[PDB]
Order: structure tokens, then C-alpha cells, then sequence
């Protein structure tokens, strides 16, 4: 009943050569709080990086890409989506 | 691993494939067995809950050659800093040693602090995408070049060339990518790096981590 979304992280430039999911359950309408809480979530494991870091970088964002093509550009500075149309999700910290 | 070829089959017994468990998802890397019971691999690729396979080409199948084993310890250098990816190297202890055999043995390591040539001929193998949009089931290699210092020097602020190597022509496509985090660089059979980061785009250079900068915390923490 779950699936897995690739995600990749950006930060100062450089990007982790790993291979990196994360869980969510299929077909499913959620929002971008509940993106946003996975979002920093591995970036704080990944790159070691919570809100206070955000705050102090100069510009951050994650980008959900769309199966059909799309994509959504989010401001971590500063809609329901369908787990089933997300095909991937970056993330870049300045 | 980006414009590389498939392996032959357990040409690379050392190759060991990592799956992690990492909230709140996976994650995938390489790491290479350099003695029974040691998989070398990047320290970013740490986790709570990590398996390992040996002996494996098409990780996607549960072949007859493959090994599973748990890491019983997973140990990142004291060091490691993950803003900026450095010291970016872990060992782990696994929790029984692999059955030797010659699809599954280990790699050896440099002496201390050898150095390795800008223009050096090495080789990087692993399991991680061949592209933004295609993946691989079989291992993957591909020839890569030490690069000059000053070429990652300028691009990644953090690359520091005492511990780190910068690899890759910019001119060619080939590199190591997503879930190529941990392998081996091979120069001459030896392990001399580790992938580490890169460019979100795979396009090179790329930094990995300098096995003979460790090579003493590497023996101290095995014994
Ligand atoms: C490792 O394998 C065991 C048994 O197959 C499984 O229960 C566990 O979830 C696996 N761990 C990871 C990180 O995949």
C-alpha cells in the first residue's frame, strides 16, 4: 500500500551520491505541509541541516517534479497533491 | 553510473550493495569488502538498519551467488561532517564473516598516504543510475581519470585534496551517480577512493573520498 519517491538533495553545491526514497502511501491526496515535513525531515538526516539552517541560508526550496511532466517549485523560506502523479522531489539549500 | 558499461559478471567480487533504512524512507549505496567481516563505504550512507550483499551482479534477483548480511556495527569516522560531506568514510563490521569464494573476496587497500597521479587511469563500478531517468539492475563500470586539484578546488568550496580526490573529466560524460555513494575508485586493483558527492546534474568532476588519507584510523578501528 506504499511507495517510494526518490528524492535528491542540493546543498552549498554538492549532492550526496546516494540513492535516496522516500515513503509514502499510494494514490493518496495529501498537502505540502505533509511534503514539507518529509522534506526537512531528510534533510536533517542527510545533511544535518533543521529550520534554524534554512534561516541562516540565503535561499532554499524543494521541487516536486510530476509524472506528466510539470513540476511545482516550493519556497522553504517563506493545493492537495496525488501521491501517485509525484515522480521525483529535489531539494537545494544556498 | 553514468556512460559506463555492464560488468562482467563477479569480475568485481568485492562489490558489496547496501540498503538502508532511513526515516522516513530507503536509501541504496556501494561499499566494498576489504576483509571478511569489513564493507568500506561512505559515511553518509549510515543508518540504524543496514543489509548488505555480496556476490550479487542483478540485485533486482535473489541469485545463488549472493550473500546477505547484516552490518553489526556501522562505524563513521569521528570527523564526518555532513553539511559539508567531509571525512566522508565508515566501516562496517558485519555481523558474520562472508564465505570466501571467488565471487565474493576482498579488495586491498593502499599503502599509507600513496598518492595517486592527476591523469591516473582508474575504474568505478556500482549499482546507482545510469541517468536522471534510468536506473540499472546489473552492476555497471566505467573508466574515469584523476583530475588536477584546481578543478574541483573552484567548483565545490569544501573539497579539500588532502582527503579527498577529484575525479572525472568535465569533457566526458562519465561518472558515478545516485546509489554509486560508497564504491570503489580502482587504480592499478587497488581501492584508493570512495564515491562521494558530486553535481546534482552528474556532470563531472566529482569528489571522492581518499582511502590512504585514512589508512590509520582505518586499522586502529578493525582491530
Ligand atoms: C534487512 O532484512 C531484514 C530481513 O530480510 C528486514 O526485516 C529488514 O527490514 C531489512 N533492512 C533494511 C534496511 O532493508
Amino acid at each position: 500500500s506504499t511507495i517510494q519517491i526518490p528524492y535528491t538533495i542540493t546543498v552549498n553545491g554538492t549532492s550526496q551520491n546516494i540513492l535516496s526514497s522516500l515513503t509514502f502511501n499510494k494514490n493518496q491526496n495529501i498537502s505540502y505541509k505533509d511534503i514539507e515535513n518529509k522534506v526537512k525531515s531528510v534533510l536533517y538526516f542527510n545533511r544535518g541541516i533543521s529550520d534554524i539552517d534554512l534561516r541562516l541560508s540565503k535561499q532554499a526550496e524543494y521541487t516536486v517534479h510530476f509524472k506528466n511532466g510539470t513540476k511545482r517549485v516550493i519556497d522553504l523560506k517563506s493545493d492537495l497533491i496525488n501521491t501517485s502523479d509525484i515522480k521525483a522531489i529535489s531539494v537545494n539549500v544556498d | 553510473i553514468i556512460g559506463g558499461r555492464e560488468s562482467r559478471p563477479h569480475s568485481r567480487p568485492y562489490m558489496a550493495y547496501l540498503q538502508i533504512q532511513s526515516p522516513a524512507g530507503q536509501s541504496r549505496c556501494g561499499g566494498f569488502l576489504v576483509r571478511e567481516d569489513f564493507v568500506l563505504t561512505a559515511a553518509h550512507c549510515w543508518g540504524s538498519n543496514i543489509n548488505v550483499t555480496l556476490g550479487a551482479h542483478n540485485i533486482q534477483r535473489r541469485e545463488n551467488t549472493q550473500q546477505h548480511i547484516t552490518a553489526r556495527r556501522a562505524i563513521r569516522h569521528p570527523q564526518y561532517n555532513q553539511r559539508t560531506i567531509q571525512n566522508d568514510i565508515m566501516l562496517l563490521q558485519l555481523s558474520r564473516r562472508v564465505r570466501r569464494n571467488r565471487n565474493v573476496n576482498p579488495v586491498a587497500l593502499p599503502r599509507a598516504q600513496e598518492g595517486l597521479r592527476p591523469g591516473t587511469l582508474c575504474t568505478v563500478a556500482g549499482w546507482g543510475r545510469v541517468s536522471m531517468r534510468r536506473g540499472t539492475d546489473t552492476l555497471r563500470e566505467v573508466q574515469l581519470r584523476v583530475q588536477r586539484d584546481r578543478q574541483c578546488l573552484r567548483i565545490f568550496g569544501s573539497y579539500d585534496p588532502r582527503r579527498q580526490i577529484c575525479v572525472g573529466d568535465r569533457r566526458e560524460r562519465k561518472a558515478a551517480f545516485k546509489g554509486d555513494s560508497g564504491g570503489p575508485l580502482l587504480c592499478n586493483n587497488v581501492a584508493h577512493g570512495i564515491v562521494s558527492y558530486g553535481k546534482s546534474s552528474g556532470v563531472p568532476p566529482e569528489v571522492f573520498t581518499r582511502v590512504s588519507s585514512f589508512l590509520p584510523w582505518i586499522r586502529t578501528t578493525m582491530r
